[PDB]
């Protein structure tokens, strides 16, 4: 059983479920920007990405 | 939640007016008052 | 559940440190109608004196021309009317209903002079007085009591249930929940007690400022809506 | 006629539905996402909308970085992991898997 | 929150084998959809009772934080009953298998 | 690129960087000298010795 | 009618078919419109 | 106004059509106004009974008539 | 403190699980 | 900073005695009060009748 | 029982050194008999408030054991705060002076 011991696998255990009650809420919430918009000013992106 | 707040304000500010049968930007499409002349 | 009531008054409440107290009874208990969800047999019963109502009923039936119903109800209702206790409609509500539904001023004045201001009409009285079904009158009375649910309703007292099983489960609970160092932890003393005590102190000190600042918008909206309606 | 039936309260007072929230848009989530794709600054993972966040999550899932490692790379992190050790100890109840862990590293 | 005593009583009834036979008999001519809808309706009824009665009524446990404190206490009770018990069991397992702190040990030096 | 990595744990509640537990043979106390007397306070559960 | 602040919001919106279309226009077809009662008003337009 | 027409069943509106008239108070001054029950019953031809709100005590009209 | 009142009614109370609200 | 809520004394005496007292008080809450107030009620009745 | 929060606040004021100067100033033209009578009257006022208000009023902590549970909890709190603290100190003292269990040792055999 030299090469067959790394083949005994076991799955993860995380459940991705959470009720989403929006009736409790009446205000918006902030949100992150994850990536830059390349659909606009695509040609200039390397040239303006370093600014702010 | 944003949508909830928006609708919650729309209720209070539109449902008891008697002046907003729809939005004012589209009042051209309404029928005409027979009482005005 | 829906918020019933015909009132436009924006009403909020402040709480005390005292519990609601009702007169002692060996058979009844007071509870909230919406929380209990009581049934007709869970409701408590008492005996009501007929004659003051029977005079008006005699008049109304002599006018309307249906005495068989009066005879049935009076033979039922001798020795008083046994009826569920907190299923009623007030005189003011009934007069409002009659007026909005088109009963004449003579009839309304007859009601006013006949019954006291604090009289309470129950569903069998309503059913025999208006030739409706006792089921419908019961449902109407229940709806009108739920419209004013701040008033507690009187139910038949029942002993507690499942006390032994609850004791067993609570022993299991404490046995697993206190067999630990959670309440003696550096985490406890550093985060749980400081954060909680600060939240409690701030809520106690700014209890009313916060609520007013929150309810400002709702109050303004209700005012605007009522004015527009008027 | 007298009332004798036992009238329940559910025939009179109906409770509101609050377990699952309302949809004022009256549209399903995938259709919202679809319309967001053609809205501006709302493309797949671009923007700051919840649709953009969900698409970013799906993107990192589709990527490899969160996939499990190959057998060539197990002794870099996995064979020295608290999760791995605890799972090994749990599924070997009364035993001591230090030696098998060493042998798995050797393998 | 409300009716914690009733919830304990429900669990107590559920753990009774006589109630298991009663439920077996009640399950005659019954569907999983019906059972799920019944449970969902019960939960909705609870939350609707809360949503309605909080507007005008205050329980004996009412406090300047409202139901936030009751929900925090529910969470903490669940934690101390289940998760810390599991931590104790996991600690004894790891201590028997590797020694105290065995899961945070450094990799073997090369 | 052939040396193995130490496990990483970092959150608001707990971490594994304020201490070092050591290898399988050469172990050591994760907590430092000033809080070793109060080790009971850094634990959700504690099973003391038998004596 | 009942008092509109007592009435449930979603029930009102199910009754009303016009302002349904107003919400879909600004909050289903877009994701960045402000949560104000009137996003089409001149102040909002000119600010944009 | 809302599209919430009360059910004329006696379990909801006791004594709806017992008399040939309805009455209402109007405005802040609460002026009285009497309306024929037939004028009111005209609404229940446009009322839609599939839709029921607010404890299932109010139906909705069809949008054409309501508008 | 003294029990004031002109009433001969022996009155006791039962409590609920709800607080007084004003 | 103690083992009081985790004690054999706790689990053997504090929780059992208290829980039994609580269950008995809840089940015979009204019987007890009536049995106690019987005498006072009878005395008040006698006093009022004598007075009248 | 009542006003536990007010009693904590009273203790907080008492532990304040500014209140010590205030009491020093208030003690001008004052007798020990007057102070003792004032304290006794305050305590009597508290217990009389209890005896009167329990007849018709119920606090948030009302329970099928009444004020018995509140008095038990006060006692247990006092115990755990003072006596168990003293027990800790006495334990460490005995363990440093004789060893753990040194006070229950048997006499030296003859």
């Amino acid at each position: 059983l030299l090469g067959h011991t790394t083949s005994v696998t076991m799955g993860n255990s995380d459940i991705f479920f959470l009720p989403k009650p929006s009736n409790l809420l009446k205000i918006a919430l902030p949100a992150f920007v994850f990536m830059p918009n390349l659909t606009i000013f695509t040609r200039a992106f390397p040239f303006y990405a370093h600014t702010s | 939640g944003k949508i909830h707040g928006a609708v919650w304000r729309m209720k209070h500010l539109f449902a008891t007016n008697f002046k907003m049968v729809g939005h004012p930007r589209y009042a051209y499409a309404l029928p005409k008052n027979p009482l005005l002349q | 559940y829906a918020t019933l009531g015909s009132g436009w008054s924006f009403s909020k409440v402040q709480y005390t440190k005292y519990r609601i107290t009702k007169p002692w009874t060996t058979d009844t208990t007071f509870d909230d109608i919406i929380l209990s969800q009581p049934s007709k047999e869970d409701f408590a019963k008492f005996t009501k004196e007929a004659p003051l109502f029977l005079r008006f009923l005699k008049l109304v039936t002599d006018v309307e021309g249906r005495q068989e119903a009066f005879i049935q109800f009076a033979k039922r209702c001798e020795n008083g009317l046994t009826v569920e206790k907190d299923v009623y409609v007030t005189k003011k509500e009934l007069v409002d209903c009659l007026w909005k539904n088109g009963y004449t001023d003579t009839e309304i004045n007859a009601f006013e002079i006949a019954f006291p201001a604090d009289y309470k009409f129950h569903y069998p009285e309503l059913a025999v007085l208006f030739d409706l079904t006792e089921e419908d009158c019961y449902k109407y009375c229940i709806r009108q009591r739920a419209a004013t649910p701040e008033e507690l309703v009187e139910l038949k007292y029942t002993k507690p249930k499942n006390l032994v099983s609850s004791y067993g489960l609570c022993f299991l609970g404490v046995w697993f929940g206190l067999s630990n160092t959670v309440l003696s932890n550096a985490w406890f003393y550093s985060k749980t007690f400081p954060f909680g005590a600060v939240f409690y102190m701030l809520g106690s000190y700014f209890y009313r400022d916060i609520r007013e600042k929150l309810w400002k918008e709702e109050k303004s909206l209700i005012h605007t809506a009522q004015e527009n309606k008027n | 006629k007298t009332l004798e039936r036992n009238v329940p309260m559910k025939e009179i007072l109906q409770p509101l539905w609050v377990v699952e929230p309302p949809n004022f848009l009256r549209q399903p989530v995938w259709k919202q996402f679809w319309e967001a794709q053609f809205a501006n600054r709302s493309f797949f993972f671009f923007g700051n909308a919840w649709t953009s966040a969900a698409a970013f999550a799906f993107f990192i899932w589709w990527s490899r970085v969160f996939d499990p490692p190959p057998k060539e790379r197990l002794d870099r992190y996995w064979l020295n992991s608290p999760k791995f050790r605890i799972l090994s100890a749990f599924h070997n109840p009364g035993k001591r898997p230090g030696l098998k862990i060493s042998l798995m590293t050797y393998e | 929150g409300f009716h914690f005593q009733q919830y304990i009583a429900m669990a107590g009834r559920a753990i009774n084998p006589v109630q298991w036979t009663r439920a077996w008999r009640r399950m005659e001519g019954k569907s999983a959809t019906e059972v799920y809808r019944d449970a969902l309706a019960w939960t909705n009824n609870q939350f609707a009772q809360i949503s309605r009665a909080s507007q005008y009524r205050a329980w004996w446990w009412q406090n300047p934080l409202g139901m936030g404190l009751v929900l925090y206490g529910t969470y903490k009770a669940w934690h101390m009953i289940y998760m810390v018990r599991k931590q104790k069991k996991t600690a004894q397992l790891v201590a028997a298998a590797y020694g105290q702190g065995g899961q945070w040990l450094n990799p073997v030096p090369r | 690129h052939e040396q193995p990595y130490r496990a990483f744990s970092l959150g608001f509640t707990a971490n594994n960087l304020s201490g070092n537990w050591g290898d399988y043979i050469d172990r050591q106390d994760n907590k430092n000298a000033l809080m070793r007397p109060a080790r009971m306070m850094f634990t959700d559960v504690f099973i003391p010795t038998t004596k | 009618n009942p008092p509109v602040w007592k009435v449930n919001t979603n029930e009102w919106l199910d009754s009303d078919q016009y302002w349904q279309a107003f919400v879909e226009k600004h909050h289903f077809y877009s994701q960045y419109q402000p949560g104000v009662v009137d996003p089409e008003a001149p102040q909002e337009v000119e600010a944009f | 106004m809302l599209n919430f027409i009360p059910k004329r069943c006696p379990s909801v509106s006791l004594l709806f059509g017992k008399r040939p008239v309805q009455r209402i108070e109007v405005g802040q001054a609460r002026h009285q106004l009497e309306i024929p029950v037939e004028t009111i019953e005209k609404i229940y031809e446009g009322v839609d009974s599939r839709l029921e709100y607010h404890n299932k005590d109010y139906n909705a009209m069809k949008w054409k008539d309501f508008m």
